[PDB]
């Protein structure tokens, strides 16, 4: 009927305010440091938690979110840590979904991870480089275990592949990205009106309270990293303040 | 021969095997506008007479071709008595194969208007090649070069910047192929609108498995007629080493619809398939999504990409092209490993014998191939892809026999 | 058919132009056996359809020829408008003309018996084909190389070795070619009964300069082929560098009888032909007996050899071939000093206008062919030999392109 | 007419004896001290003096010559410097050819340095890399300047080759060469009656008096360079005892 995430957006424009979607990589510093740190977004004031799936060569990450995800790694982060993650931010009354590469979900099996996914409580399921010509085995997965499937649109996206991008979208549509960004809001609020999140390195109270003025959601990840890799501490207070500037609308 | 399609052509998306969905494209949607681009330019110019007559002409008085077809008689002892030939892509211009897939890139990347080409090279063949065309044609070109394969490679390397082509040194990752070619991939990312990426294996997204290895079936067109003239008949195998896979589906693809030809691809076992420090996609990999495709790759229990190790620096890559996942599974391909130690005899072997040095990539070829003929015996005909000369691995080379 | 002995051969004793002309045999009489040797083996073989099949074959299938004929469309601006064609001699076996000799000769050493093959070398381009053919015919093979030329060819030094044969490292004088080729004729004298010396170049006693020019004539024959093909007309000039003169004698010699065509050499003048540190045989020597021929040479008052000097180890060389003597006396052939800093240019104007790294001996002729373009004018079709690829001088060409420090 | 040389042999072969014939590098270690070396082997007994012209490219060479003569050269000898020689050895009464490559020959002029030659006092040229085939002006010059010519002969030359030299020569025949040298000898008196010098590598009177059971003249060079280096005390002692090897009785 409807989305995983559409109560989510629906709460926030009661508000009169953008959804405040934070990520975080699984594994960094450590397993349990991760998911305290994870805990402590949605305590901070997180509408949504953005849990990372660590990969060996994550081409579309900047260098923040690549050396923590990499140092992860080296601390032996496995794909099951990030569905312990989701089952404890679920616990501690947050709304998860999972961000990650296509190749560990392969690996771990389509349909089993979607099952998976969603007996942990999570809500849905971000592909940066799935695109829907080869989402056969994930729509399908995604109808059969009721969770939200997030694609990316892009400044670039022709206006052909934008409509097919928002039309296979559920939940919201991954504005990923001067003026583009409100630009391609606009693009697609124009063909529908399914929440747009925006992510574009946002760092201060004031970038969230800018997007939230056109984006139902605001997307921080790489300052979120940078702060706990501050300390657990730092990470609270820049989350309070991006809490607050989402309120700005 | 480009202007007409094969029965081997994968669907509109670039899936190979109907259901088993080998190739497609595993990019982000940002890349998918370029992507595109690339696809109907290339769909645009392949049946372009001019586009043809400037890729003959430049591939007859530029590189070279056709390159010859030689029996090495000195080898057939060490063979079993077989009779190996040699399909001489040593003598192109640059020195490799290849320059076939550069020449049909480049010029479309003109024709696109495109005014920046990027390539990422491992052994830097593809690296030098991309470098020679973007000096003729006069386009601005950088290449990104594992920080590893820049020492040991070290030729080439001053060969691309001799050419006028920047060389930017990766050290992310295993700082060889692969993560030079992360590092191009985010490159085109974010510079896609004036770049062109010419990619230098059949593996990618599509339509690069496709395209690249229609620039390079002139090999195997060119040995299919050179066999027979010389042998009076059609082989009984044709061999060659298989990184990416560009050389060994290029000299296959003529053959595929010969049922008596043996096909069999050799990729680089490294220090050996079991001690985790190889390079055999095939013999140890598994199915999955990497670098734009879906097809084999090393790789862990949950997904993670397995680092590669080979003495060969062309070959040292964990991953292979769609279109030779599917010939495997179809039964029409068979790969095997070839270790460090059995390329470099072969290597010894073909600079005593032949008086040709290759490069290690293509001794794996040889080294099958003098396998293959034992176990096909006396009097059988095999043609080996000489992928490329040895002149940037006559450091290594010389080390490995003590000559220094 | 075959080439038979034209009117550009010399007589039965060597000489060119006259019984007591150019050439002739300035040796040791410890050498006339195997000279004769050679001599009637070569004379028996050049007429021999069988042989010239085997030529043929290992030409055509192991070395890659023929050679294409590429139009240097964007050098036209640098060389006067003119239109420069490149015979890519480059694209062969071992990277190099010398291939072309060095079978020829290693098939008659193989008709002859002798099972040990010695040889000089400066650029190591000959020393890597001598090599490559002993390897590809089951010969003992022994090289001979100037210290100084091991030092900045050291990539071919490595190559001769993989290939099995012996690289001797000659210590004595300029320690460059005209060294080696002292200690290879000593190597000779001592060995006269047993080896085959394979040189490489169009100079030395008869028959070497004829049956060297005879293996490199395959390359002005295709060219002359080629560039009817593609400009539809005989060049107006074909131009080449000049060491020894096996490579301009290759590429000259099918266009002798064409009066309008000019030919063009180019030898190596170094720092300058006024500094003392050259190669300019031609331009600054003078007629005198050298290396078994009588030829022009650097030399002082008495007669002792100047040595020579050039970025170019294939050039650095204080003599040159005696038909190339005879030919400037008759006036068909213009010999002209080139510049390191000439060649240098003209191999990063390559580099990086077509994309071909040549080697430095070869930049020299493309340097001059420059010079001839902007003399000739618009239009004027000028066919150069590229006779090597510059792998073993990418070292030397990154040093002085500041590409290391 | 009679070769300049033949009175020499015909002396030497009336004392039963063989002619001790001399070789030295002009220039070495200098010129003058060369000229006093020269000297002191006619006044030590040398029949006839051969006098080196140092040549920058000398492949004929064993390294003991080789590296005096490349001396000579860097002391600045100069063609000139060997007719004076030959004056020097003219006036103390010896009997002296001059042995040199022919290109500073063709330098000074064929006719000009015989002309020179002859006037100096000299009898005769070895001609090491001239064959007969190239000597035609070598041969007018050498009639009308009534000067020697003594050709090679080596162990590998043909039977016409061998005739042919043979027939060339004045004076002597040079017999350059462990039975090769005088078989050879055999072979040059097969044919002519021409006096037959070898070189042999000679260090001692005993490899002296070896050579001179059959052959008309002992050629010594190489051993005498040495004994020169050492001092010329040891060249006088050197030279006595090879002068008393040709001699038989
Ligand atoms: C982990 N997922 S990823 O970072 O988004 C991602 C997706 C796709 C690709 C890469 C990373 C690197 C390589 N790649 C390609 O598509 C590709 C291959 C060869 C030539 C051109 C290409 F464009
Ligand atoms: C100074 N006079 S010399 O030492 O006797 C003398 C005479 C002749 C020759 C040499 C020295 C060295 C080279 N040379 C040759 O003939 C020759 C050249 C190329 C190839 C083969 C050769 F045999
Ligand atoms: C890696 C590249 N070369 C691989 C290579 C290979 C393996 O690549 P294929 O795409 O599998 O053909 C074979 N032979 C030679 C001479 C090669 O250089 C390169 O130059 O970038
Ligand atoms: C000296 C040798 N090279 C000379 C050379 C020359 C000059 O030599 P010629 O004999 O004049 O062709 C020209 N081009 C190349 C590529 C060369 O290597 C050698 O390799 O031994
Ligand atoms: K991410
Ligand atoms: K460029
Ligand atoms: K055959
Ligand atoms: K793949
Ligand atoms: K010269």
């Amino acid at each position: 009927e409807a989305s995983r995430l559409g109560p989510v957006f629906d709460s926030c424009r009661a508000n009169n305010r953008a959804a405040l979607i934070g990520y975080l990589p699984t594994g960094y510093p450590d397993v349990p440091a991760s998911v305290a740190a994870m805990t402590a977004l949605v305590e901070s004031g997180c509408d949504i938690i953005e849990v990372g799936v660590p990969y060996s060569d994550p081409g579309m990450d900047g260098p923040t979110i690549a050396r923590a995800t990499e140092a992860a790694l080296r601390g032996g982060v496995r794909v099951r840590d990030t569905l312990a993650a989701v089952e404890a931010i679920s616990i501690a009354g947050g709304r998860a979904v999972v961000m990650t590469y296509w190749n560990p979900v392969l690996r771990y099996g389509v349909d089993a991870f979607a099952r998976d996914l969603a007996a942990a409580g999570g809500l849905g399921l971000i592909t940066p480089d799935l695109i829907p010509d080869e989402a056969q085995q994930w729509l399908a997965a995604s109808e059969e275990h009721r969770l939200d499937r997030i694609f990316l649109v892009a400044p670039s996206s022709t206006p052909e592949r934008l409509a097919a991008t928002v039309e296979a979208s559920r939940g919201f549509v991954y504005a990923a990205s001067s003026q583009a960004a409100p630009e391609l809001v606009g693009r697609v609020k124009a063909v529908s009106d399914i929440p747009v999140g925006v992510g574009l390195g946002v760092r201060s109270r004031a970038q969230a309270a800018q997007i939230a003025q056109y984006a139902d959601g605001v997307i921080v990840g790489s300052a979120l990293v940078t702060a706990l890799t501050e300390g657990l501490p730092r990470l609270r207070a820049l989350t309070g303040e991006l809490a607050a500037g989402v309120r700005l609308g | 021969a480009i202007a007409e399609p094969t029965s081997h052509d994968p669907d509109s998306g670039g899936h190979f095997g109907g259901p088993s969905g080998w190739g497609g494209r595993y990019v982000p949607e940002a890349l998918m506008a370029v992507i595109e681009e690339v696809t109907a330019a290339y769909q645009k110019e392949r049946v372009s007479q001019d586009f043809l007559d400037d890729l003959d002409r430049l591939q007859a008085n530029y590189a070279g071709r056709p390159s010859p077809l030689y029996e090495a008689t000195r080898l057939s002892q060490h063979a079993g008595s077989a009779r190996i030939f040699l399909k001489r892509e040593d003598l192109n211009h640059t020195g490799s194969h290849k320059i076939n897939n550069v020449l049909g890139q480049a010029l479309l990347a003109r024709r696109m208007g495109k005014t920046r080409v990027i390539a990422e090279t491992g052994a830097g063949q593809h690296g030098v090649a991309t470098a020679t065309a973007c000096a003729l044609l006069g386009l601005d070109c950088v290449i990104y070069m594992g920080g590893i394969d820049t020492a040991r490679q070290a030729l080439n390397v001053a060969r691309m910047r001799l050419l006028g082509a920047e060389v930017v040194a990766v050290q992310t990752g295993s700082k060889t192929l692969k993560d030079a070619i992360n590092e191009a991939f985010r490159d085109w990312v974010a510079n896609a609108d004036n770049t062109y990426y010419c990619f230098g294996t059949a593996a990618g997204p599509h339509p690069f498995p496709t395209m690249v290895r229609d620039f390079q079936r002139i090999i195997g067109m060119e040995a299919r007629v050179q066999i027979q003239g010389q042998a009076g008949r059609l082989p009984d195998a044709v061999v060659a080493c298989v990184g990416g896979g560009s050389n060994a589906i290029g000299i296959f693809h003529a053959f595929l619809d010969d049922p008596g030809v043996r096909l069999v691809g050799f990729e680089a076992a490294g220090d050996g398939v079991e001690t985790g420090r190889h390079a055999a996609t095939f013999t140890a990999g598994s199915p999955g999504a990497f670098h734009g495709s879906f097809s084999y790759l090393l790789q862990d229990e949950d997904g993670q990409t397995i680092e590669s190790h080979s003495i060969s620096a062309g070959l040292d890559y964990p991953g292979v092209g769609p279109e030779h996942a599917w010939l495997k599974e179809a039964g029409r391909v068979d790969y095997r490993p070839i270790t460090d130690s059995e390329a470099m005899d072969a290597f010894g072997l073909l600079c005593r014998m032949e008086g040709i040095i290759p490069a290690i990539e293509s001794a794996h070829a040889v080294a099958g191939a003098l396998k293959l003929g034992v176990e096909l015996g006396r009097g059988a005909v095999i043609v080996v892809n000489l992928s490329g000369r040895g002149d940037k691995d006559v450091e290594t080379a010389a080390k490995w026999f003590g000559l220094l």
